RNA sequence: GUGUAGUAUCUGUUC
RNA sequence: GAACAGAUACUGACACAGUCCCUUU
């Protein structure tokens, strides 16, 4: 998440739906990125859960196995307190990957 | 570029920002604050022989224009 | 130095009530939420004693409190905004007797933030949505639909946040089953500030816009914008569909309009007028409350003003239009900021400071002799106010809540230090005394000399609620009496008591048991006498009776067991007990409801041993188990509330011990050299024991608490108790040569009040040191002073005369025949500048005046001390600060004076002496080694008594802000500023030059201050913020401060002392503060004890969230991190947990819970 | 950050290198010093160990004039979780004086880390808010806090 | 081993 | 210290074979 400068989030105003998180994201923070200590539980808005958006990873968009959490550090800053952690963004690093592994093959 | 944090609230200061707008939002904050708390308004209600409802009505028609007129 | 948060009373502050069915059933119960403690109370239509029911603390600050119910559903869900981020709703399960909690939606961050939503929560009548909304640019709606599983379910939050606008006041509107409507009073400033012309406020007023909420498309958006030509503060909501049409209340300044949409045009009503007020007349007028009696006849609605005065609105509307509206006049209560009426004609009112009191709806006032009002008649309306005719008041609420001032001293003969608070407001204000211990009623007493011994109540059946024989015996002298309201001796007993008498029971119906040291003794009413004496000359020492089975004690040990067959005749067990020592006192288990028999059994022996004995005849009287005790018992008993045991010894000690075989816990404190007899005591209609000592203890059990509050009276033998229809509860003691009758209105648990009345708000009172009396001085704003009252009274019955009333006006002379009391009437008042002073002193003993002082108009009394110079003898002189024309909100003075008087008499006289000029008001008086320090303002003057007035010697200007208090020491001297934390300051002697070699670095808005040691300072802070700063022993005499403590307790303290509560114990940092609160800070012992609560609060800091969902270590490091401060109500909340969790937690500690409750109560026991 | 709340006994050892870290030498260290300050910070949080961690403010907050993201994003999340186991009076002190700069570039800085601080904790900024003096025109005073009883 | 951003350090010519 | 053009290093617990989350007159 910090590591991509062009990621956006949808910060808007949290509903009852919760976020879902797939095996390779499954002990990261949603926000910071951690893997100690999961404490609270992670909400989404509600357009960004309808359709085809149901059940799919916050930052890849992958199925959805495992729940996402928010660790102490998060907790104690008080930045979970905002808008729902969705990646609006493409990714070009992924765009990009797909290209490329189109091209070769 | 990472900057829509401190754009979506209200009384966020920027680059260009006189002393009159902060001195005013720093007065709504004060007076917003006062209004919050409860045992700080009781020590306005015993510091001077009024009531509640007169003191939080001064400050609901004092949050308008505060600090003066501006310029 | 690390110290423990303790606290000993609670906060009475009422800011809300909500009435409703909490409990589901068709009692009405009351909900109170104080500053950051939730109560719930109900009352009782038989009595009139309102009971408390439940009270837990949510550790946060609560701004709102709203109870709504479902459309079919007989249960009120409790919604409560506080200063979080999140929205909770809670729920009342009266098994559990506690709050649970069912949904928590978060829209934000925490703490009161402008743009944050919690300060106004409106809630549809119906029950079908909830709106909270912020100060500014932020409103939300939920929908709370109900699922099919009997419960409920709450949605996402709606968006409504219009931008940059203001909210007064939001209220629900009936719309009947169609789409719900939400009313608020909104406001624009956006053009505001784009007029750099001066002209933004004026000719800009407020609007009314109607908020719809369409469930179909789920979307809130503005419908309807009326401007109004007023400027309104809140509105009413009014009842619709069915009964009455819907609509709203405008509430304004002299004038009430009501408006609907549709037809509906807006109607004006002035507000009716006292006949003369006593203030300006260019004052408005406002309205601070309302309530809503929907009776399914007619509602009407209730209302107050500024001055207290009720009105009763009658909505006299037609089926679709309205016609006029009419005013009455109901009665006049003191000013309160939250009222709601109750069923059954019940009306509670919530004063804003001091009492709060109960009133009974006695008549209903349908169309009362005194004229009404409407807007049907044109052109102001006069009316004269009467007495409390309508209502009665049947009772009333202790509550000392504006705590001023606190000093603790001991004045009287006793050895216990006593409490002084100065309260009240206004007119109410009063000088409580609070003591320890319970009230005392006499009714009644008589002086019958002797020495008696005991006393005990026989009843003629076992169900009676009236006594049938009263015991009255003396060592030497017997006598029997009977009760019929006309108490005299009884002559048809026939006991033939000659002896002392030792026992006096009820074995069957009528059946009485005496015990006299030549034999045994039994009563019947027919003719059965099965009486045996006792062989050879022993003497039995006592026996065990009980409601089935009596056991008898003789020297040596030979107890002999008799058991009372259904028939009537005893029988005795075919075995003996015998034991090598003698036996002092018995112990008897109760009998079963079902079972005839019980098996737990005690016996104590002045060998110190205690034993358990199996009443079953297989193994009757025998040894069991052993248990040792320090001390010989003195008596032993068995309390229920399920049962608990009280162990007595020679000494004062009281164990506590649960029925168990097996010896279980010890926990005794401070009960002098007194033995400590058991016996059981009537309390509330439950069981509870009595023990006696130098001071009588009374132990009571309310909701499985336990609490050893000692009695308000002198020293006691022996006590009984007595019940009745006029007295349902009551204590009968016999005293020296006299006999007294007890009883207990109030509960009176803690901290007993008196009621003092003064006559204007009280600032500060001193103690002489051997005149022993309190020079108290008031001052309040907008203030008249007796002497131009009455003649501005004077002028007004001139004009009155002059206005030539046909010569004939004989009005004149009857507002002047009669004033209405101040203390019951409010005191009308009004002005900008106007000030008042008054000096009175009182004797501690009795509440009587003195001497009687008073100033001018513009004169206000701000500092008193008593003060002693060198220079003269052993006169003792009186300093008080006087201010000339003292404005608040704009900074603007002229001057002061300071005053001089002599205490003639040695405190029961005063008169004025001199006076002198200062630039600006005196700060405080601090007399030092025959030296008095003058404050002027942020200058620091030297003044030393002179001839004819008073000359400055050394002055310094230094200080950077305004003076605010100034604490002296044996050595240096401390000044308080306003906005810095504290100024070090060092009067040279040599050269008579006053330096600054200390200070501080973080701004603190320090009121009150104290100092612990020589080098520690407890500085306190405006907002509530406790800090104790200490400065390094490696300073010499910049040196910049450092801090060692912070805590935040949330209420403004404005008084803190360090000293010692309970004779022999230890020096502790008492505090209160202006909610009415009392805490106590105790520093720890020993290190284990600070890590084993340290790791018990930080288990629970995570293990037991707050109610209100508020992160408890963020609320207490609220401006400041908390250091080196342990919160006791944390660890205090263990008693009401669940047992799972207290299982899982002690398993955990590596502890078991007896002995985590026992280490808990150790601190308190201690330092109570 | 692995330990948590156990660190605070550990503090005295990291001192001296944390000392040699700060110093201009290259900007990884800066950044990687600025990291475990942040980090300690947060751990130690709410155990009153301000007495150490308010020698470290003297020498982070000159690192605060660079154009390289990476060390102003690590500079900024060390001052974001220094605020909340120091308190924000230490910051807003700091900042009131480059407010108001005749510079550009300082404003810029100063009125972004003003910004910082002010969107969390708001609420516990009016006791630490200072007093300035009016002209004759406006009123920049606050004359309720003067009360005295 | 490959790619996606940023930063720093040494050079051809010109102010 | 403003630039048109080259070379060498460092930082972000950064990413690496996805086959499918697909869609009308
Ligand atoms: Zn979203
Ligand atoms: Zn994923
Ligand atoms: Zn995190």
């Amino acid at each position: 998440a910090k590591h991509h400068p062009d990621l956006i989030f949808c910060r808007k105003q949290a509903g009852v739906a919760i976020g879902r998180l797939c095996e390779k994201c499954d002990g990261k923070c949603v926000i910071c990125d951690s893997y100690v200590r999961p404490c609270t539980l992670v909400r989404i808005c509600d357009e960004c859960n309808y359709g085809s958006y149901q059940g799919r990873c916050v930052i890849c968009g992958g199925p959805g196995v495992s729940d996402a959490y928010y660790c102490k550090e998060c907790t104690i800053q008080e930045k979970d307190r905002d808008g729902c952690p969705k990646i609006v963004n493409l990714g070009s690093s992924k765009t990009d990957l797909f290209y490329e592994r189109k091209k070769y093959g | 570029q990472l900057e829509h944090l401190q754009s979506k609230y209200i009384g966020t200061g920027h680059a260009d920002t006189t002393k009159w707008e902060w001195l005013v939002n720093q007065h709504r904050d004060s007076y917003c604050s006062y209004m919050g708390h409860f045992d700080l308004l009781n020590y306005f209600a015993i510091a001077e022989n009024e009531s509640k409802a007169r003191v939080r009505f001064n400050l609901m028609e004092k949050m308008l224009q505060p600090c003066g007129p501006p310029a | 130095m690390f110290l423990y948060n303790l606290t000993l009373q609670r906060a009475t502050g009422i800011s809300f009530a909500i009435h409703g069915n909490f409990s589901g059933t068709k009692q009405q119960e009351i909900v109170v939420s104080r500053g950051k403690i939730l109560e719930l109370l109900r009352p009782d239509p038989n009595t009139g004693k309102v009971h408390t029911l439940l009270t837990v603390e949510v550790f946060g600050v609560i701004r709102s409190l709203m109870a709504f119910r479902l459309t079919g559903g007989t249960k009120d869900y409790i919604v409560v905004g506080s200063d979080s981020g999140r929205i909770v709703i809670l729920e009342y399960q009266p098994s559990k007797n506690m709050f649970e909690k069912i949904h928590q939606e978060t829209f934000g961050k925490s703490g009161c933030r402008r743009i944050v939503p919690g300060q106004f929560l409106a809630v549809d009548p119906k029950g079908r949505a909830v709106m909270i909304s912020a100060i500014e640019k932020q409103k939300l709606v939920y929908i709370l639909n109900r699922d099919a599983a009997a419960r409920l379910t709450i949605s996402s939050p709606l968006e409504a946040h219009k931008a940059n606008t203001l909210v007064y006041h939001v209220v629900g509107v009936d719309v009947g089953f169609e789409n719900p409507m939400f009313a608020c009073l909104e406001m624009d400033y956006e053009e505001a500030d784009n007029d750099p012309t001066g002209e933004a406020a004026a000719n800009t007023q407020q609007t009314l816009t109607f908020y719809e909420l369409d469930l179909g498309l789920n979307h809130v958006v503005r419908k309807y914008s009326e401007p109004l030509e007023e400027h309104g503060n809140f509105l009413i909501t009014v009842p619709g569909g069915s009964d009455g049409p819907s609509g709203v209340l405008i509430c304004s300044e002299n004038y009430i309009t009501y408006k609907n949409f549709g037809d509906q045009p807006d109607i004006r009503c002035p507000i009716p007028r006292r006949r003369n007020d006593l203030d300006d007349p260019e004052r408005g007028m406002i309205f601070v409350c309302s309530a809503t009696h929907k009776t399914k006849s007619m509602f009407f609605f209730l209302a107050q003003t500024e001055q207290g005065d009720i009105f009763k609105i009658t909505l006299e509307t037609d089926e679709d239009m309205v016609t006029e509206i009419r005013l009455k006049y109901f009665d006049t209560v003191p000013v309160a900021a939250a009222m709601c009426v109750l069923k059954t004609g019940f009306l509670f009112v919530a004063s804003e400071f001091g009492n709060h009191y109960l009133y009974q709806i006695a008549h209903l006032g349908d169309d009362d002799e005194e004229p009404e009002f409407s807007s049907a008649m044109p052109l102001t309306f006069f009316f004269q106010p009467r007495p409390l005719k309508n209502l009665v008041l049947v009772d009333e609420l202790d509550s000392l809540s504006p705590i001023l001032f606190c000093q603790i001293a001991d004045l009287a003969n006793e050895d216990t230090p006593q409490l002084y608070v100065a309260c009240g407001r206004g007119p109410r204000s009063s000088l409580r005394v609070l003591r320890h211990g319970l009230e005392v009623s006499e009714m009644a007493v008589s002086e019958l000399p002797g020495n008696p011994n005991a006393v005990w109540t026989v009843r003629r059946h076992i169900e009676d609620e009236f006594d049938a024989y009263i015991i009255v015996s003396f060592v030497n002298a017997t006598l029997v009496l009977s009760i019929g309201e006309t108490v005299e001796e009884v002559t048809d007993s026939g006991f033939l008591g000659t002896t002392p008498t030792l026992s006096c029971s009820l074995l069957g119906d009528d059946a009485l048991v005496q015990v006299y040291p030549d034999g045994i003794r039994h009563i019947r009413a027919d003719k059965r006498v099965n009486e045996w004496k006792t062989p050879g000359k022993k003497t039995i020492v006592k026996c065990a009776v009980n409601q089935r089975q009596v056991v008898i004690a003789l020297t040596g040990g030979e107890l002999v067991y008799f058991e009372m067959d259904p028939s009537g005749q005893l029988n005795e067990y075919t075995e003996r007990k015998e034991m090598s020592a003698d036996v002092v006192c018995m112990s008897l288990a109760n009998v079963p409801p079902g079972e005839q028999r019980s098996r737990f059994l005690a016996v104590g022996l002045v060998d110190n041993t205690v034993r358990i004995i199996s009443l079953d005849p297989s193994d009757c009287l025998q040894p069991l188990s052993m248990q040792a005790l320090p001390a010989q018992p003195e008596s032993l008993c068995i309390v229920e509330m399920f049962l608990y045991l009280n162990i007595g010894l020679q000494n004062g000690v009281l164990l506590r011990t649960v029925l168990d075989p097996v010896t279980g816990d010890l926990s005794d404190t401070r009960t002098g050299s007194r033995p400590v007899k058991l016996f059981r005591v009537r309390m509330q209609g439950q069981e509870a024991v009595l023990a006696m000592s130098s001071r009588s203890w009374l132990s009571y059990s309310y909701q499985s608490r336990f609490h050893l509050t000692p009695l308000s009276y002198e020293t006691l033998e022996f006590a009984s108790g007595f019940a009745s229809e006029q007295c349902p509860e009551g204590i009968v003691a016999i005293s020296t040569n006299t006999l007294r009758i007890l009883a207990l209105e109030k509960l009176g648990a803690v901290f007993n009040q008196v009621a003092f009345p003064l006559q204007y708000t009280p600032r500060k009172f001193v103690i002489h040191p051997e005149s022993n009396n309190l020079i108290i001085i008031e001052t309040d704003h907008n203030a008249y002073t007796e002497a131009t009252k009455a003649q501005r009274k004077q002028q007004m019955a001139e004009e009155m005369v002059e206005a030539a009333g046909e010569l004939a006006a004989e009005m004149a002379a009857a507002f002047l025949n009669e004033n209405l009391p101040e203390s019951i009437f409010g005191a009308p008042k009004a002005g900008n500048g106007q000030w008042a002073s008054v000096i009175r002193v009182m004797n501690p003993i009795q509440g009587n005046t003195l001497d009687l002082v008073q100033l001018e108009q513009n004169e206000a009394a701000f500092s008193v001390a008593v003060c002693r110079f060198s220079n003269t003898g052993e006169d003792w002189y009186v300093l008080v600060g006087v201010a000339k024309d003292l404005i608040l909100n704009p900074r603007s003075v002229a001057g002061g004076f300071v005053y001089t008087y002599k205490l003639v008499n040695n405190g029961e006289k005063l008169e004025f002496l001199h006076k002198t000029p200062v630039e600006e008001v005196p700060a405080a008086i601090a007399p030092f080694q025959g030296r008095v320090l003058i404050g002027v303002g942020k200058l620091l003057r030297v003044y030393d008594l002179g001839k004819k007035k008073l000359l400055r010697k050394c002055e310094n200007k230094h200080i950077a802000n305004y003076i605010s208090g100034i604490q002296t020491i044996g050595h240096r001297v401390i000044v308080s500023d306003v906005q810095e934390s504290f100024i070090w300051v060092r009067y040279k002697r040599n050269e008579n030059q006053l330096i600054i070699f200390a200070d501080d670095t973080y701004p603190r808005w320090v009121t009150t201050a104290s100092l612990l040691d020589y080098d520690t300072v407890a500085g306190a802070d405006k907002f509530g913020n406790i800090c104790v700063v200490r400065l390094p022993p490696n300073t010499n005499d910049s040196q910049k401060a450092e801090v060692i403590m912070n805590y935040h307790v949330g209420e403004t303290v404005l008084s803190l002392q360090k000293t010692t509560l309970i004779p022999g114990g230890s020096e502790s940092l008492v505090y209160t503060t202006l909610s009415g609160g009392i805490g106590i800070l105790v520093p720890f012992t020993s290190h284990e004890d600070h890590d084993f609560f340290q790791h018990v609060e930080m288990h629970l800091r995570s293990e037991h969230p707050p109610l209100c969902g508020r992160d408890h270590l963020s609320f207490r490091s609220y401006y400041f991190p908390v250091k080196n401060v342990i919160d006791g109500d944390l660890c205090e909340q263990f008693n009401s947990m669940e047992p799972n969790k207290q299982k899982n937690v002690s398993e955990e500690l590596d502890r078991t819970p007896p002995e985590v409750s026992k280490k808990l109560e150790d601190i308190r026991t201690r330092y109570a | 950050e692995y330990i948590g709340e156990m660190g605070k006994d550990y503090i005295y050892a990291v001192t001296p290198l944390l000392e040699d870290a700060l110093m201009d030498r290259d900007l990884v260290h800066r950044q990687t010093a600025s990291a475990v300050v942040q980090h300690m910070s947060l751990g130690v949080y709410g155990f009153g160990c301000e007495d150490s961690l308010n020698h470290l403010l003297n020498y982070v907050w000159p690192n605060v004039f660079e154009t390289s993201p990476h060390v102003i994003q690590a500079v900024m999340g060390a001052l974001e979780g220094l605020r909340v186991a120091i308190g924000p009076c230490r910051m807003l002190q700091y900042c009131l004086q480059g407010l108001f700069h005749p510079a550009r570039k300082v404003r810029d800085v100063y009125w972004k880390i003003y910004n910082s601080i002010y969107i969390g904790s708001q609420d516990a900024l009016i006791a630490h808010y200072p007093r300035i003096y009016n002209d004759d025109k406006n009123t920049y005073i606050r004359y309720e806090l003067d009360y005295i009883l």
